[PDB]
């Protein structure tokens, strides 16, 4: 039962360290796409006002 | 998108309108300023005829 014991505090902490490395990974590509979405819909916003500078004419 | 594609077409229409109308404003401008010179002429051979 020690050797079993030991076996699974290790194999726990290795899928505690995973867990974490996913959560950085998720955390860094959120932040890309959030900026990526922002570069999208400034994009949009300003298609729009320059539809509007055309039918201006 | 569809916007833009299709109203660009009326914008072509109108850079052709406006050069259509200066051509045409052109035009008529000449035939004015040469039926003037005409009845200029006219008038100063009346205006011998009346001296005369």
């Amino acid at each position: 039962l020690s050797d079993k014991l030991k076996e699974a505090e290790t194999r726990a902490e290795f899928a505690e360290r995973s867990v974490t490395k996913l959560e950085k990974s998720i955390d860094d590509l959120e932040d890309e796409l959030y900026a990526q979405k922002l570069k999208y819909k400034a994009i949009s916003e300003e298609l729009d006002h320059a539809l509007n500078d055309m039918t201006s004419i | 998108m569809d916007a833009i594609k299709k109203k660009m077409q009326m914008l072509k229409l109108d850079k052709e309108n406006a050069l259509d109308r200066a051509e045409q404003a052109e035009a008529d401008k000449k035939a004015a300023e040469d039926r003037s010179k005409q009845l200029e002429d006219e008038l100063v051979s009346l205006q011998k005829k009346l001296k005369g």
